[PDB]
């Protein structure tokens, strides 16, 4: 259902620069990636229509 | 508070995965009359006696 005939689709963009750090071995302190997931700043909207007579 | 003047808290995470602790503790000495204390001083700790 859409409530007021408008359907927005939000998507991440760029999901290959999250960037996360796994060990293969014998850990060490050097420190950690700082990241965040972006979003599209214009997502499709999708808005409902007519079939009538 | 831990213990009676002894303190233990949470500061957070470093960027390594590090944490830290903040432990401390507030001390003082009072002398209430002069004649209380007394110190004597210059004593030797090395002499030793003989038994002929």
């Amino acid at each position: 259902p859409v409530e007021a005939g408008i359907y927005r689709v939000n998507r991440v963009v760029n999901p290959d620069r999250v960037a996360i750090h796994s060990e293969a071995g014998a850990g060490t302190e050097e420190p950690l990636p700082e990241t965040y997931v972006d979003y599209e700043t214009h997502p499709r909207e999708y808005t409902l229509r007519s079939i009538s007579t | 508070e831990q213990a009676p003047g002894l303190s233990v808290r949470f500061t957070g995470i470093n960027r390594s995965a590090i944490a830290s602790y903040l432990v401390t503790l507030y001390t003082s000495l009072a002398v209430l009359t002069d004649d209380a204390l007394a110190v004597l001083d210059g004593v030797a700790v090395d002499q030793f006696h003989e038994y002929q």
